[PDB]
């Protein structure tokens, strides 16, 4: 049962088969950006509010 | 200043009654308007340019 399994791993005693464990690190990274010359367009307006 | 056509006989004196008669001078409105966009307010005086 679902409260027999609490009643067991508390205690300590393997309980007929095992898990697996899936989680999620994060890592901030310092990235590097080659370019071609002439790739983007990037054009301009005009400015008033 | 009316005429007289004075008059014989012994029926009685005519009498030039020069009077003065007034008048009265009304009042009107004669109303107009126009519109005004919601834009053209920052145009035609200079901020939206």
């Amino acid at each position: 049962s679902p409260v027999a399994l609490y009643h067991q791993l508390k205690t300590g005693l393997h309980p007929g088969f095992g898990f697996t464990v899936v989680r999620q690190d994060r890592f901030v990274t310092e990235n590097v950006l080659f370019s071609e010359r002439a790739s983007e367009a990037y054009f301009l307006g005009q400015l008033q509010v | 200043h009316q005429p007289l056509i004075a008059r014989d006989g012994p029926h009685p004196v005519e009498q030039p009654v020069h009077n003065y008669m007034t008048k009265v001078i009304d009042r009107r409105a004669l109303n107009a308007a126009f519109s005004l966009a919601t834009e053209a307010i920052a145009l035609l005086t200079g901020e939206a340019l």
